[PDB]
């Protein structure tokens, strides 16, 4: 539960960071 | 393992880096280069998310230098769904080395390296054909590249 949400957010941020230097 | 024994020397040094606020003076064309982009692109993934990866700090609830066992898992269960990208791979770095600080608040005199180390495994064992498509580090360096 507490891997679970830290996990989620890294992959949000990431996916966030990857997607503007995509552009 | 050169691409293993790269990847550890940026990783640490970043970590180093970050945990104590000074550079270090000591192969490193594309390395040099990879520190440079970390450097820049790290830091702008932790001025923006100061709340969430202190959140997430606190969920980690690290108790002390040696204590990795759970961000690898945290690691390992980001790749799960099966994507790779150079997105996350430098958010996870950019967490560890905020993971990094708050360890030499809580002693100042931590190693840095086994944080490294478990970082560097995640990425190289799990990745390794992956990043080696993409020419390692350059793949990293070409994809954050600002003109
Ligand atoms: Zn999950
Ligand atoms: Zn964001
Ligand atoms: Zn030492
Ligand atoms: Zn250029």
């Amino acid at each position: 539960r507490p891997e679970i949400w830290i996990a989620q957010e890294l992959r949000r941020i990431g996916d966030e960071f990857n997607a503007y230097y995509a552009r | 393992d050169e691409l293993y024994r790269q990847s550890l020397e940026i990783i640490s040094r970043y970590l180093r880096e970050q945990a104590t606020g000074a550079k270090d003076t000591k192969s490193g064309a594309t390395s040099r280069k990879a520190l440079e982009t970390l450097r820049r692109v790290g830091d702008g993934v932790q001025r923006n998310h100061e709340t969430a990866f202190q959140g997430m700090l606190r969920k980690l609830d690290i108790k002390n230098e040696d204590d990795v066992k759970s961000l690898s898992r945290v690691m390992i269960h980001v790749f799960s769904d099966g994507v790779t990208n150079w997105g996350r791979i430098v958010t996870l770095i950019s967490f560890g080395a905020f993971v990094a600080k708050h360890l030499k608040t809580i002693n100042q005199e931590s190693c840095i390296e086994p944080l490294a180390e478990s970082i560097t495994d995640v990425l190289v064992r799990t990745k390794r054909d992956w990043l080696v498509k993409q020419r390692g580090w350059d793949g990293f360096v070409e994809f954050f590249h600002v003109e």
